[PDB]
């Protein structure tokens, strides 16, 4: 096996292996609740618990691009109340930029939304969004498809404005993936490409549980190790539907570090020897960000 | 390509 212990540290000595050239990344909304961003695909959250003054004809229609078409405005009186207060990456992304600089990162598949991929200094082409994200936006007019950038949405939707094209007057909507839109091609050619390539999968903050997100795990080569870091365990087979193997007698490959994403993503950099330029970058950025 | 659903 290519982890000499199936730890924490045992991946470190990876990672610093001449067999460790590859990181592909898979984040969910685990990276992002330190930074104040809910997860908004937990019923914990109740998206769909006080949408009565929309008169929608089920809750998830707030959600579905036909009905957004016809009815923007339920969903855009909504995005006012969820705007975060502040867009400020967690130390978990910024340790995805330090994979960046360090020639390491190959991609990173995220499931979120908010952009803090993009604030912490991942590019374009380090990014698979796979719902899309609230970075940029589009008029929906096939003929015409002019992009606005996040502060003309922002400026909308706190205006409570609904957001029409300047060059058509069609509505203009945010780049996420409603329910009912097709899934991004660039997640498939991606996935096709990327996991020819993979030395490591870092899986931080995803309960594996929504799909095709989910089934990214079973795309990596038979010996590459996949580090988990969440604050539950997750990925495993499911006795009843039914993947990761942690515990068994046959586990050879997959570790789970389990605790707040930040902490875990700061224990790998310690014991990588990057802890002092990580809480540099953070300090730097967050500084950038608070004096904004 | 394959659409966006709850699962
Ligand atoms: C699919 O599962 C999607 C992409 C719809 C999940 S996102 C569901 C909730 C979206 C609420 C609207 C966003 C609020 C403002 C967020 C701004 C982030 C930059
Ligand atoms: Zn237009």
């Amino acid at each position: 096996r290519l982890l000499d212990e199936l730890t924490l540290e045992g991946v470190a000595r990876y990672m610093q292996s001449e067999r460790c050239r590859r990181v592909i990344c898979l984040v969910g909304a685990g990276i992002s609740t330190s930074a104040g961003i809910p997860d908004f695909r937990s019923p914990s959250t109740g998206l769909y618990d006080n949408l009565e003054k929309y008169h929608l004809p089920y809750p998830e229609a707030i959600f579905e691009i036909s009905y957004f078409k016809k009815h923007p405005e339920p969903f855009f009186a909504l995005a006012k109340e969820l705007y975060p207060g502040q867009f400020k990456p967690t130390i978990c992304h910024y340790f995805m930029r330090l994979l960046k600089d360090k020639g390491l990162l190959l991609r990173c598949y995220t499931q979120n939304i908010d952009t803090l991929e993009r604030i912490a200094g991942l590019e374009q082409e380090d990014l698979v969004e796979a719902h899309g994200t609230f970075y940029t936006s589009h008029c929906v007019s096939a003929s015409c498809r002019h992009e606005y950038p996040l502060s003309w949405m922002k400026e909308k939707i706190f205006s409570e404005v609904t957001p029409k094209c300047e060059d058509c007057q069609s509505l203009v909507k945010p780049d996420i993936v409603f329910f009912g839109e097709s899934l991004p091609a660039r997640f498939f050619s991606c996935m096709q490409s990327d996991f020819l390539k993979v030395d490591l999968l870092l899986v931080m903050g995803t309960s594996l549980q929504v799909q095709p997100f989910a089934s990214l795990i079973s795309k990596a080569p038979l010996s590459t190790p996949r580090l988990l870091i969440n604050k539950e365990k997750a990925g495993q087979s499911d006795p009843f539907l039914g993947g990761m193997d942690f515990d068994s007698k046959k586990a050879y490959r997959d570790v789970a570090w389990l605790g707040e994403c930040d902490q875990g993503c700061l224990a790998l950099a310690e014991l990588l020897g990057w802890k002092k330029e990580l809480e540099d970058l953070v300090r730097r950025e967050h500084a950038s960000i608070d004096a904004q | 390509l394959p659409k966006k659903y709850g699962g």
